[PDB]
């Protein structure tokens, strides 16, 4: 019994032989008694229960600046339609009906009094988008180090002046603070709105976060230069409203609502399950700031208020890595009249971009990208400097530090404000400042300093607030440190050379959550009044950017630099030309989905709890998160200069490289066999492409294999310890057809599966042969189980040989020609192996069998049926039923008769 | 007709059988193929199990087993178990030819190389084409055009140097001609002398080599090809024994999945411009030539040329050129090939591999033939049917990537999405080391000698090179010959005779040399290369003056390893011997399950025309229906030697010793002291990296330490002791006489914003351009590589590494050991270094003083061979061989030692990788065991006396030897002096002539060559040492005289290892020097103890 979900409302059970039982077929939004403006968003089985996720269109929900109840749904126009989360069993006397057990509402979030005064000001950048280009990513490049400390005029003064600004022996006057708001993607408050329009290049299309000023003239200037479906021109703007649509943000007429309600219908997105707690996470297309704890024993007549992110400090791995994220939120002391921001306010990573959510052995693990988020000013004056500007720098290590991931980690390079820019390096360049700690180009001359990049005499005039960006980039800098930190180039000169990982860019989050803590977020959600902390331990951040070989032009990366990688053309965001294969139309910003824990089916030593795995897909590879079963914890070793080994990344080859990771429908575990599998469904491509061109591939799907690879933990007494972190490794499986509309694979067995395809508004059939993780088509089976007549399973051609195969009976003559006379009916009933003499059988397919099973019928006559595997690996005869009905395929049953009365 | 003839014959003459053994070691039956009557399948149920009764036995259906007739004369070499399926085995059967192979008839088996009568006295240079091309006076205009204007668009720096030149491609819409087809601009021609000097095969190859069986015909053929049979054996039964499947390993089944772009060999992904500069430069075109590789084609040398590329070239006009056409010589697998390819099955599942051996059943002196793929053989319903197939390795190793291994870096072992790369093994065999999967042996890297590219006039200078593109010597090692090199291999022809004179030193082709690199400065790039923006149907020549020694050549222009698979844009050919050893954990269930036959497609083909060429994408979204990618993971890890990299690599190079002497590489244990040969630590003089280029941001990026000194190594400039860091700009580089290259020039300057102008080269160079020239601070400027690291890693467990000559042994030529050596003065000519045509990254004089080709270090008596570089007048020089003949093919038993580590023998050595499976931090990872046999070590044929490789019940590998079963060479040189003499390790050195070295900073610049094609004629005493019998006459071991053991038939026992063998934790790390120093200190002071550091001679014990 396969559970598929025919539609956005409807699931029906499978049989193994990919038929759908009768009647099974239930609209479960209408079970749940929910409107039809609700749909399910994903579907988890545990213990035998189905659990939904529904997740409503026609949702609304509004911030308020003042009061208490600032994020409530709208229900001025029955909007207010939150998400819920019910259980459901199979409860009936055999045969797939579901009802209702518990049903969950989720509630939005409660704000305290230090959350509220962070939302007033924060602006969330509008969603990236299928069809975003580099240069609408891009933001102009703001003030310098220099002109934001000294102030602009004041030149070659850098080395007397830097002492008193808490600076010393900065060597990069010239660093940038960030990039200049007043242009680019479009910041929207939580009570306002995204535009539908996306400029093409971020360093002069766009206003940003000047909503009045998009509103009055450049919203009209946008719509002229691209309409909604072509007449339009796109010299400046892409009308992206389709492909805001296909990711889940919703739509009134033609404007999306307001950036609250997006948000949390974002959020309600992805749904893990566990014995005793239920969490809901948001989906990877955009950051959620909040994400939903459920206690399996609340009351029905309760509501479930989520956590917010802000509220729960990740372990990062090491301290410095959690510092570097927390200290690039905002200025900590602003002070100013209500200026605040998430690092005064004491909060850490407010934002992720949540891959996927999963659980097993009641251990819940999540993993995902940190979603940038930055200081931001909003002075609007004499002004500020850094009026308009984003506060933002990039914190690559520097070339100088030790080697060994820890001390690379550690390294305090960029710790408090901007030190990288450009340097020269020899006969090469370095976009990474070359020194650290005291060391200098002659010598030492003491510790390297930093700060963030606001001046001091003003720190009671600049208002500094947060924002939340669209994708793992911190520092949208048009500058070429931004972009080798986002393309994965720096890489220290040393012998033993490595790469310098970005701390607070392209940061990859993961980690195990167990129940002793998810209590403690769950009080967290309860917390009346002032916020409180949640501490997640068995977690950790690994810098993952996106592969270097999605970029025109960039080869290849090492220490030494080509000197035409110097150029603009490669420096610069705006300028760097994508060659992006997997679907999306940038190559700066990475991007995960599909996160699916799994055990492993392999033995495992006597007394050590068997591994488990999970895998989480990402632009350009496979990352693979390695726990210890025996503490349920992420799986580590003693040397620190080793990488974490819990993380490794396996990249992709051309195959998967081009399967476009925005189509991910679903993620299924074949427990018995110990592979996942990445199923991709093209349907989920919006209808008309950025330039307001309809999409001619929105037709097809594909799926991905990923096999376990390298060696695991526990397999014998020389390993109980690793060094070596357990890699995974990802295929193009071979079930790929652009020409059909899937409706669902099926893990059939360990050597066959079987996919549901419709070509002509008709259900098809066509199954795979399992060659161990690869999968190719084998027709000539293909076609006996799709002639079923209409019935539930195929029917056995008795002329032919079918899926069933061929079973031809011996002569009751052979009784006498071995012997059987003196034989009872007893006698042969005890004996199958003797039975085996009487047919001769023909299986279909490797390692198929057939057996007889016989009956009494008479003092000298007996009754035989025969049962024969099938496919799935069960055997099927005549009291063969699936979910109580029964089969009924016709099997040629025998008697005979003969035998003596001993 | 004359094999089916010999394979009648060698029926009466020869028997062969499988006689099993029980477990104490008794013989039980035989097997006899040839002799068993009546033999008869197993008769089978319906499920496809084989009737069985433990003491009745198999049942037998009567009738022998498919192509019984056709199948009972062959031979047995391998007999493999299922792991699954019980009392089934498989049996892998060859012809007797290939066993007989060598001994057939010469004129049947060919070499490559011809001795011929020496009539005219022996010249290396006869057979090779070395004329350079002249320009063309009739097609002078059709040069590249200098930008009219260089687009500013903002661009505010500006240059005075010359504008780059325009490459426009564009479909336009003619059938068969582009519109502009910028890159197919042919300014040059071949030299007219004695008629048009090119490669053509008809005129040259007139005996051509060619395989014994073309590969249509080993398919067709059944009784010819190699068969396995699946048959199941009971001893104790009384039908012990019976037959299954007869399956015939089809080449047709191999050759129909190779990659599409092997049909076109000659050709590659670059196309039109890249094989217009191989032309021209004599060097042969393509990514896999029979020009360079023989043995893979059906015809044989008959196609050893760029003729017929498959794609339209030399079309009178050049538009037209650049149009995919019949092709006629694609990659095959011949005989020669096919049964290298032939050997070490292993069972998998319900499927069984045939991985292919060492290629010694078909490896002649000059050939070396390979396993180019794995055949896979798939049975279905229980061992009932069966289906062939095999697949090439360059599909299957297409996803190496760098964080795999743990060893060198950057190595030649990536290809792309089309597979030009043609990796091929050795292979010492397949066995599960554990529960991990291990394919180890030798493998071919992509070609890195090749890489750099002479100038169009600079081919009459530079014959080892010109040889090594052409064919002629087939040796893999770099030969340090830099002084030619163009500015950038990757130029087409269209921008070589912008500048003819050279007085401007051309900025987009030059003299290929460093000291006049560009900056890298913002400003320097933005007007010179940044400005001239590139389109879709534009791409530009840029004017910065682009320029490198071997290691920039490289790391620009080889199929490096990068972080993803299928990304090397830049693969010019492949090696000719496996010179790097490979061991590699493969996937088996991949294995077990990819399917039977492959599906390439369009991103596989080549580019149609110039048109689509042009943006032709590295990476492109495989067709949906194509299953191509899916072999491309099937290599978990890999490692070619010990776990370092960079200068430790050499490092280690300098521990190992030489097994022709037992002496260390490095001649540590005792100024004018002689120096170690490819490290440089404590060789030269300490030079601060601080002060050179542009002298900043280096006091701690580099080195660690405070003080960032480095061993310049030999060879070394300086202005004198008391500037011994960093060396100013005096290297200038005069066309003429005229003048030196005048820095602060208009053209060699550029006007930033406001036009504050500057010059564009370096202040200050680094002091060395050596062939040991190491700079981890100029990756410009060093030499030392790890592609080469790796081939001397291999030649050096070989015993195999060249050694530049000048002076032979003869009398009134001899080089004096004393008072002509002096170590303490390697800067000047008394140091001897050649500094051209050397083996990249190794020290000749100290290369020679470890052979003791002078000295008493390898004889007695001073042999008085070595080179001297002559100062009062032009001097000559030639590569010869070490004397030993062992070949990089020589690898034996893959013997698994316990669940993590392995070995095999490798020439004279027993190497056993003891950390691959599950490396150690701070251990080499490497355990290596020398022979102690001098007649073996010193043989003319050495390999042929290594008699099997295995693991004894003590626990200690080891292997046979028959110091009585040693083959001569063919025959006594006839009965006249042969001059040459073809030996394994034999290769025709050409000659190399070079200009007076001055008595004073010898080595400032480039050693300038001269015209050497006349050479040959004076050097007779030094060409007479190319054959490897006169060295060994030189030596003393040229004949018996070696004495020792007589016969001394016994076997040979790897070195005893413990937990702590291999353990250089302490010489690794870094708390007070460089790594590589500090590994040289801790080797110094181990020279005594070579034993824990994995380093040994072999027990070795007599049997009768």
């Amino acid at each position: 019994t396969f559970l598929v979900k025919e539609d956005s409302k409807n699931v029906t059970a499978y049989t193994p032989f990919a038929t759908p039982i009768t009647d099974s077929k239930s609209d479960l939004v209408s079970l749940a008694q929910l409107d039809s403006s609700y749909q399910i968003a994903d579907q988890t089985i545990h213990n035998t229960n189905l659990f939904v996720l529904f997740k409503s269109r026609d949702v609304k929900v509004k911030y308020e600046s003042s009061g208490s109840n600032n994020i409530s749904f709208d229900s001025t126009s029955q909007g207010e339609k939150p998400s819920y989360v019910v259980e459901f069993t199979n409860s009936t006397n055999i045969g797939i009906k579901w009802t209702m057990v518990k049903k969950y509402q989720l509630d939005v979030p409660n704000v305290s009094s230090d959350m509220n005064q962070v939302l007033k000001n924060l602006i969330l950048e509008q969603p990236l988008t299928k069809y975003t280009l580099n240069s609408s990513l891009a933001k102009e490049k703001g003030k310098t180090q220099r002109e934001v400390h000294l102030g602009s005029g004041q030149a070659n003064q850098w080395t007397s002046q830097r002492n008193q600004h808490d600076l010393n022996n900065n060597p990069s006057p010239n660093a940038s603070t960030g990039f200049k708001l007043t242009t680019g993607n479009a910041y929207r408050k939580l009570s306002e709105s995204w535009p539908i329009y996306e400029p093409i290049d971020g360093t002069k299309q766009g206003k940003g976060k000047d909503s009045s000023g998009w509103s009055s003239t450049e919203e009209n200037e946008a719509k002229n230069d691209a309409p909604s479906v072509s007449s339009g021109t796109f010299n400046k703007y892409l009308n992206t409203k389709q492909a805001l649509e296909s990711i889940g943000i919703l739509f009134d007429d033609q404007t999306p609502r307001n950036v609250i309600t997006q948000l949390y219908y974002a959020s309600t997105s992805k749904l893990a399950v566990t014995n005793n707690h239920i969490v809901v996470m948001g989906n990877s297309f955009l950051p959620s700031m909040w994400y939903w704890v459920v206690e399996r024993s609340a009351q029905e007549n309760a509501s479930n208020k989520p956590t917010w992110f802000a509220n729960t400090n990740l372990d990062w791995g090491e301290d410095k890595q959690k510092q570097f994220v927390e200290n690039q939120l905002g200025y900590k002391e602003t002070t100013s009249t209500n200026s605040h921001n998430f690092h005064s306010k004491s909060f850490t990573q407010p934002a992720y971009l949540i891959s996927g959510i999963d659980s097993v052995n009641d251990q819940i693990i999540f993993s995902g990208f940190k979603a940038g988020s930055v200081g931001y000013d909003s002075s609007s004056s004499s002004s500020s400097s850094t009026k308009d500007q984003a506060l933002a720098w990039s914190t690559t290590t520097s070339l100088d530090s030790k080697t060994g991931y820890k001390d690379l980690v550690t390294n305090d390079t960029g710790l408090n404000g901007p030190i990288n820019g450009s340097f020269s390096i020899q006969d090469t360049f370095s976009f990474v400042v070359p020194y650290s700690g005291n060391h200098t180009n002659n010598g030492t001359t003491g510790p390297i300093k930093t700060a963030y990049p606001v001046k001091k005499d003003q720190k009671s005039t600049v208002k500094i607030n947060s924002l939340i960006n669209a994708t793992p980039l911190n520092s949208y800098g048009d500058e070429g440190i931004g972009v080798f930190d986002a393309l994965g180039l720096n890489y220290n000169f040393k012998s033993n050379q490595e790469r310098l990982p970005s701390r607070t860019d392209q940061i990859f989050v993961y980690g195990i959550v167990s129940p002793n803590e998810l209590r403690s977020a769950k009080s967290s959600a309860d917390s009346t009044g002032s916020d409180t902390k949640v501490n997640w331990s068995n977690t950790q951040s690994r810098y993952l950017p996106v592969p270097y070989n999605y970029s025109e032009g960039i080869i290849d990366a090492d220490g030494f630099k080509r000197p035409e990688n110097r150029g603009a053309s490669v420096t610069t965001f705006s300028g760097l030309k994508s060659i992006a294969p997997d679907g999306f139309a940038n190559s700066i910003a990475n991007f995960s989905v599909g996160l699916k824990a799994g055990i492993d089916p392999n033995p495992v030593m006597s007394g050590k709890k068997a591994n488990y795995g999970a895998v989480v897909l990402t632009r350009g590879g496979v990352v693979r998160l390695n726990f210890n079963p025996g503490n349920d914890s992420l799986l580590s070793t003693t040397d620190n200069n080793i990488a974490p080994i819990s993380f490794s990344f396996t990249p992709f080859t051309a195959a998967e490289s081009a399967v476009d990771l925005t189509t991910f429908k679903e993620v299924t575990y074949n427990q018995e066999s110990g592979l996942w599998s990445y199923i991709f469904d093209s349907s989920l491509k919006p209808s008309h492409d950025g330039k307001q061109t309809p999409v001619t591939d929105n037709m097809g799907f594909s799926v991905i294999t990923v096999s376990r690879t390298g060696i695991e933990l526990n397999q014998d007494q020389a390993t109980t310890t690793l060094d070596v972190a357990p890699s995974a490794l990802a295929v193009q499986s071979g079930i790929q057809s652009t020409t059909q509309t899937l409706t669902g694979v099926l893990p059939l067995s360990e050597e066959f599966s079987a996919v549901i395809a419709k070509d002509s508004d008709q259900n098809k059939i066509d199954i795979y042969k399992n060659n161990n993780g690869l999968f190719e088509i084998d027709t000539q089976l293909s076609n006996s189980v799709a002639t079923n007549n209409g019935g539930l399973a195929p029917s056995y051609t008795e002329n032919r040989v079918d899926a069933w195969g061929k079973v031809e009976f011996a002569d009751n003559s052979v009784l006498q020609a071995r012997n059987l006379v003196d034989k009872t009916v007893d006698e042969i009933i005890n004996t199958p192996e003797i039975l085996n003499s009487f047919f001769r059988f023909t299986p279909a397919f490797e390692d198929q069998k057939a057996t007889l099973v016989a009956t009494k019928q008479s003092d000298t006559s007996l009754s035989v049926s025969p049962r024969i595997q099938f496919l799935d690996g069960n055997f099927y005869d005549l009291n063969s039923t699936i979910a109580g009905v029964p089969l009924n395929i016709g099997f040629p049953s025998r008697v005979f008769a003969g035998f003596a009365a001993l | 007709k004359y094999l089916n003839a010999v394979e009648k014959y060698l029926d009466g003459q020869q028997n062969f059988a499988i006689r099993r053994y029980d477990n104490n070691g008794r013989a039980l039956y035989d097997i006899n193929l040839a002799k068993m009557e009546n033999p008869s399948t197993v008769q089978r149920g319906l499920n496809g199990e084989p009737i069985f009764d433990p003491f009745k036995g198999f049942g037998l259906t009567g009738n022998a087993p498919t192509d019984w007739n056709e199948i009972k004369g062959k031979v047995p070499v391998e007999v493999v178990q299922s792991p699954h399926s019980p009392n089934l085995y498989f049996v892998l059967l060859v012809p007797k030819v290939a066993l007989e192979y060598h001994n057939l008839n010469n004129q049947v088996v060919k070499e490559s190389l011809e001795v011929k009568a020496t009539q005219s006295s022996f010249n290396p240079t006869q057979r090779l084409q070395k004329d350079s091309p002249v320009k063309d006076s009739s097609k002078q205009g059709e040069k590249l055009s200098e930008t009219t204007a260089s687009s500013m668009s903002s661009g505010m720096a500006t240059s005075t140097r010359a504008k780059a030149l325009k490459v426009e491609v564009e479909r336009g819409s003619q059938s068969d001609s582009l519109l502009k087809n910028d890159f197919a601009k042919k300014p040059l021609k071949h030299k007219n002398s004695s008629g048009e000097v090119k490669l053509e095969a008809e005129k040259e190859f007139t005996e051509a080599w060619k395989p014994l069986l073309t590969t249509d015909q080993i398919a067709r053929e059944k009784g010819m090809g190699a068969t396995v049979v699946s048959f199941y054996d009971a001893p104790y039964s009384e039908n012990h024994t019976a037959f299954g499947l007869v399956d015939h390993i089809d080449p047709k089944k191999m050759v129909e999945n190779y990659p599409p772009s092997w049909k076109t060999p000659k050709w590659n992904h670059h196309g039109i411009w890249d094989y217009n500069a191989r032309n021209l430069l004599l060097q042969t075109t393509g990514f896999f030539n029979p020009r360079r590789h023989p043995e893979w084609f059906d015809e044989g040398q008959a196609k050893a040329d760029n003729t017929s590329p498959g794609f339209k070239v030399g079309d009178t006009d050049h538009k037209k050129d650049g149009f995919k056409k019949n092709s006629s010589s694609p990659i095959a697998l011949p005989f020669e090939a096919y049964f290298a390819n032939i050997g070490n099955m292993v069972a998998i599942g319900n499927s069984v591999f045939i991985f292919g051996g060492n290629g010694h059943a078909t490896k002649m002196f000059t050939t070396n033939p390979l396993s180019i793929g794995v055949f896979r053989i798939k049975y279905t319903d229980n061992f009932s049917k069966s289906s062939v197939t095999g697949w090439p390795y360059a599909v299957l190793f297409g996803g190496l990537i760098n964080p795999q291994t743990n060893g060198l870096k950057d190595l030649p072992l990536g290809t792309n999405r089309w597979f030009e790369y043609v990796p091929r093994m050795a292979v010492s065999g397949v066995k599960w080391v554990g529960n991990q999967l291990v394919l180890a042996g030798t493998l071919t890297m992509g070609d890195t000698a090749t890489v750099p590219r002479l100038k169009y006039d600079q081919l009459e200078k530079h014959l080892n090179l010109v040889a090594q593109g052409q064919g002629l010597l087939r040796e893999d090692l770099q030969i340090f010959t830099p002084y030619g090199w163009a500015n950038r291999p990757d130029i087409p022809v269209g921008a070589w005779l912008q500048d003819e004179m050279g007085s401007k030193f051309g900025p987009h082709y030059f003299l290929n040399n460093p000291d006049i690199q560009d900056n890298v400065n913002n400003d320097t790039v933005e007007a010179l290369i940044s400005s001239y923006k590139n389109t879709d149907k534009l791409k530009h020549v840029y004017p910065y003056r682009y320029s490198g020694l071997y290691a920039w050549q490289l790391f620009n222009w080889s199929n490096k390893l990068t972080n993803t698979p299928l990304s090397a844009n830049f693969v010019n050919e492949n090696s000719y011997a496996p010179n790097s050893l490979f061991a590699a954990i493969l996937n088996e269930d991949l294995l077990t399950g990819l399917s039977d036959k492959i599906f390439y497609g369009k991103e596989n083909e080549f580019a149609e025309n110039e048109a689509d060429r042009f943006n032709q994408l590295l990476s492109l979204n495989p067709n949906p229906n194509t299953n191509w990618a899916r072999y491309l993971n099937v290599v978990q890890r890999f490692t070619t030697g010990p776990n370092l990299d960079s200068s430790t690599f050499d490092q280690f190079l300098d521990f190992l010793p030489w097994i022709g002497n037992g002496k260390p590489f490095s001649n540590s244990p005792s100024s004018s002291t002689p120096l170690p040969t490819f490290s440089n630590i404590n060789v030269g003089v300490k030079s601060m990296i601080t002060q050179h280029l542009n002298k900043e941001n280096t006091r701690w990026v580099f080195i660690p330490n405070f003080s960032p000194d480095i061993w310049t190594g030999a060879g070394y400039r300086v202005q004198s002791a008391n500037q011994k860091n960093g060396i100013p700009f005096e290297q200038v580089k005069p066309s003429n006489n005229s003048t030196p290259f005048d820095p602060n020039s208009d053209d060699n300057k550029v006007t930033p914003s406001g036009g504050s102008s500057k010059p564009t080269t370096y202040p200050a160079l680094p002091n060395s351009i050596s062939p040991t020239s190491d700079w981890i601070n100029a990756l410009t400027f060093t030499n030392k590589n790890n592609p080469q690291r790796n081939q001397l890693l291999l030649r050096s467990l070989l015993g195999t590494i060249p050694v530049l000559i000048n002076k032979s042994g003869d009398s009134n030529d001899q080089f004096n050991k004393d008072s002509e050596q002096k170590w303490d003065k390697t800067e000047t000519n008394e140091g001897n270094l050649p500094g051209f045509g050397e083996v990249n990254g190794l020290y000749n004089a100290a290369l020679l003083h470890t052979y003791g080709f002078f000295g008493t270090n390898t004889n007695s008596t001073d042999p008085k061979i070595g080179f001297k570089a002559d100062s009062s007048s032009s001097s000559s020089s030639t590569l010869v061989g070490s004397g030993l003949n062992w070949t990089s093919q020589d690898v034996g038993n893959l013997v698994v030692i316990n669940d993590t580590s392995f070995g095999f023998q490798l020439g004279g050595w027993f190497i056993t990788f003891t950390d691959f499976i599950r490396p150690r931090t701070g251990y080499l990872g490497i355990t290596l065991s020398s022979l102690q046999d001098q007649t073996i070590i010193w043989a003319d044929q050495p390999w042929t006396s290594f008699k099997g490789s295995y693991l004894d019940s003590d626990g200690t590998p080891k292997s046979l030897w028959d110091p009585t079963a040693l083959k001569s060479l063919p025959n006594s040189s006839t009965t006249y002096d042969t001059n040459p003499t073809l030996s394994p390790s034999f290769q025709l050195y050409q000659p190399n002539k070079v200009k007076a070295y001055q008595t004073t900073n010898t080595y400032n610049k480039l050693i300038e060559p001269v015209d050497a094609t006349s050479a040959a004629t004076n050097m007779t005493s030094l060409l007479k040492l190319l054959t490897t019998k006169n060295i060994k006459a030189k030596l003393g071991k040229g004949t018996a005289s070696s004495q020792g053991n007589n016969n001394g038939g016994g076997v040979s026992q790897t070195i005893n290892t413990i937990t702590t063998t291999g353990n250089i934790s302490e010489g690794l790390k870094e708390e007070t020097s460089i790594q590589a120093e500090t590994l040289k200190k801790f080797f110094d002071s181990k020279q005594n103890n070579k034993s824990e550091i994995g380093i040994g001679d072999s027990t070795f014990t007599k049997m009768d």
